[PDB]
């Protein structure tokens, strides 16, 4: 199961470490790709994050950078139609 | 939780 909010995102908590293959666009404020970047995390590397989420096409994770603000990325793609997920873009621990 | 928009 999934909690909801008031913007229809699905979410919930989810703790693990995600390395992607790819670089990825990192997002602030929230699980959309229209929201502002926050910065890149590049291939290799790893953030920790505690938050799942689906929405804007995608299942996102969510995370607390060094400045104490929400941090924001895609993982893998969602259908929401069938509720089926895409190929994960790197590899969780 | 889940963030804004």
């Amino acid at each position: 199961g999934w909690k909801t909010n008031k913007y229809g995102t699905l979410y919930k908590s989810e703790s693990a470490s995600f390395t992607p293959n790819t670089d990825i666009i990192t997002r602030t404020t929230g699980p959309f790709r229209s929201m502002p970047q926050s910065g890149v995390l590049k291939a290799g590397q790893t953030i920790h994050y505690d938050e799942v989420m689906k929405q804007d096409g995608h299942v996102w994770v969510g995370y607390t950078g060094n400045s104490g603000q929400r941090i924001y990325l895609p993982v893998r793609t969602w259908n929401k139609s069938t509720n089926t997920l895409g190929v994960l873009w790197g590899t969780i621990k | 939780g889940g963030g804004g928009g």
